[PDB]
């Protein structure tokens, strides 16, 4: 889950 | 007829730049002209305006930035459809 | 060694994408990257808002390599062209969208190639614009992959999943369970068409050439939908929209997500569906999907419609309320074209027009419709595909029957090379089920006429609900 996908923290 | 439509989650709505939607069958000849009157009527009004895009193709209509206290002016312009203020999109 | 989620849409008996063009609407990329170099055409169309590197273009370049990657790939042949329309913090503009939409079209016009795939991984709140672009670009002969939000909320309440005619993809995990993360996780409801991979999903990473980084999202498990749609396009290119939807629904893996993870109310409206790429097995076959309207709300009068696509006949009609306060459901001609209409009860927080929608070509449709009687019958006196019922009072063989106060509907067809039968099961219940025999499509599902609030096929189950119910599912057949 990575910040360069919205809306995870990244 | 012609109605305005804005985003419903209010942090994503991006004010000030809104999508003039013509009706279906309308020429590019004629969103250009249309996009050229905005811009008279709104200066008239001492409004700066920017048509940013002509839309042919899919859609008939224009970008334009500009201040929201034309969009009742806006609406009234022939051939308008709808306006709908831009809004965010993010990657999912 | 086979990522998880390329195993998973492997279908139990098996043996690209290249005829076809996928069009990737996304952050920057890095085209250069092992998994994709030579397969990703940058087109440089650029619309993005100002900000407010590895980083700038993470998204975009994992995606390209789910749908296209030479080692992690669904369709690793398939030819991508790229337009960036998400800044370095992954933001774009409806308006930034729809001049990227606009910018497909005019380029296919000037040089035509084959079908088109757009995949759109990115969603804002509902956007009328960004919607009729969708749909105007659809009916245009151009297919819409997207993914269906990642907010664990109803997907029509956010665009392009919203949209009319776009293929709308939800993320499941490798349990097949709909991914979460606290308030976070894959949209659902009766816009998402079904789901596919997209947590732990490993794919190019910018950070290096060469590297790899397991990502999570619905834009990965839209980019799954989107590479299968490439393959199955590149064997069969004349697919309708509604042809390959038929498919994809038909070749997902079924009932195998745990509907439990959803707010209650959403269960009935999820598909419970996990995409996969085609069997070698496939020869003309009946193909027939489930479409829900949109709640009518509470009005008095309100009425949901529910619609087939142009290509496809109604086959059935049948509605659906939680409360139970419901007139039930007819099909009406409009346009020359059948829907499914269902009412609203005096006092009912409003209902759901539930259409059977079938692809059968030289099927000529009629309705045989009798009014309230003192029970109520109607006949094909042509095979019958679909019972429907409605009533205007607040309370109370090829043949269908209704109450004696309410108008019954009998969906005939003639349909030569077409059989079908009637399977009856009932007991003394909040939910009783039939199905149709394995090779057998359901057609038709309604409940014979102890309070029921509705009935709906999932995939080929007639699922009757109530608060002595007999489900009566129309199974048919070449």
């Amino acid at each position: 889950f990575v910040g360069t996908t919205f809306a995870f923290e990244x | 007829t012609a109605t305005f439509h804005r985003c419903a989650k209010d942090p994503w709505r991006l004010p000030g730049t809104y999508v003039v939607v013509l009706k279906e069958e309308t020429h590019l000849s004629q969103s250009e002209r249309t996009a050229r009157r905005l811009q008279a009527q709104a200066a008239r009004r001492g409004y700066l305006t920017k048509i940013l895009h002509v839309f042919h193709g899919l859609l008939p209509g224009f970008l334009v930035k500009m201040s929201g206290d034309l969009l009742e002016l806006a609406l009234k312009l022939p051939h308008v459809d709808y306006i709908e203020e831009d809004s965010s999109v993010f990657a999912q | 060694s086979i990522p998880w989620n390329l195993e998973r849409i492997t279908p139990p008996r098996y043996r690209g994408g290249s005829l076809v063009e996928v069009y990737l609407l996304d952050t920057s990329i890095q085209s250069d990257h092992r998994e994709i170099e030579g397969r990703v055409m940058v087109t440089d169309f650029e619309n993005v808002p100002e900000e407010d590197a590895s980083k700038c273009d993470s998204h975009g370049t994992h995606l390209a390599g789910v749908v296209s990657g030479r080692d992690a790939g669904v369709a690793k042949g398939a030819s991508m062209r790229s337009l960036r329309v998400l800044n370095c913090q992954g933001k774009g503009t409806v308006s930034g969208t729809l001049i990227g939409l606009e910018f497909i079209r005019k380029s296919q016009l000037v040089q035509p190639v084959g079908p088109l795939v757009v995949l759109l991984p990115l969603a804002g709140g509902y956007s009328r614009v960004l919607n009729a672009a969708c749909q105007r670009l659809a009916r245009a002969g151009v297919v819409l992959v997207t993914a269906a939000g990642n907010f664990r909320d109803d997907a029509c309440l956010y665009s392009p999943a919203s949209a009319p005619e776009v293929i709308t993809v939800g993320a499941t995990n490798a349990q097949d369970q709909p991914v979460t993360l606290g308030t976070l996780g894959t949209n659902f409801g009766r816009c998402v068409d079904l789901f596919a991979p997209g947590e732990d999903i490993i794919g190019a990473s910018s950070d290096c050439s060469t590297c790899f980084v397991s990502q999570s999202g619905t834009s990965q498990a839209a980019a799954h939908v989107a590479g299968i749609a490439a393959m199955m396009l590149s064997a069969e290119p004349e697919l309708t929209l509604a042809e390959l939807r038929q498919r994809l629904i038909h070749f997902s893996a079924k009932d195998v997500i745990n509907e439990a993870w959803f707010p209650e109310d959403q269960r009935v409206l999820t598909p419970n569906l996990v995409a996969a790429l085609p069997p070698s097995t496939h020869g003309w076959q009946l193909f027939c999907r489930t479409v829900w309207s949109a709640h009518s709300g509470p009005t008095r009068m309100a009425t949901a419609i529910a619609r087939c696509a142009p290509d496809e006949e109604l086959l059935s009609c049948s509605s659906f309320s939680r409360s139970g306060k419901r007139r039930g459901e007819r099909m009406e001609a409009q346009g020359g074209k059948l829907v499914c209409r269902a009412h609203n009860a005096f006092g009912g927080e409003g209902v759901y027009a539930i259409a059977r929608c079938c692809l059968l070509p030289q099927a000529n449709c009629s309705v045989h419709t009798a009014p309230p009687a003192e029970g109520t019958r109607v006949h094909c006196h042509h095979v019958l595909t679909g019972c429907s019922s409605h009533w205007e009072v607040e309370d109370l063989p090829n043949q269908c029957v209704g109450h004696r106060e309410a108008s019954i509907h009998a969906s005939c067809c003639h349909a030569p090379g077409l059989e079908c039968k009637v399977k009856e099961h009932g007991i003394p219940q909040e939910q009783v089920t039939v199905a149709c025999e394995e090779g057998w499509t359901l057609t038709g599902c309604s409940a014979l006429p102890s309070h029921v609030l509705g009935a709906y096929a999932v995939d080929n189950t007639c699922v009757v609900r109530s608060r002595a119910v007999t489900a009566v599912a129309i199974c048919c057949r070449s």
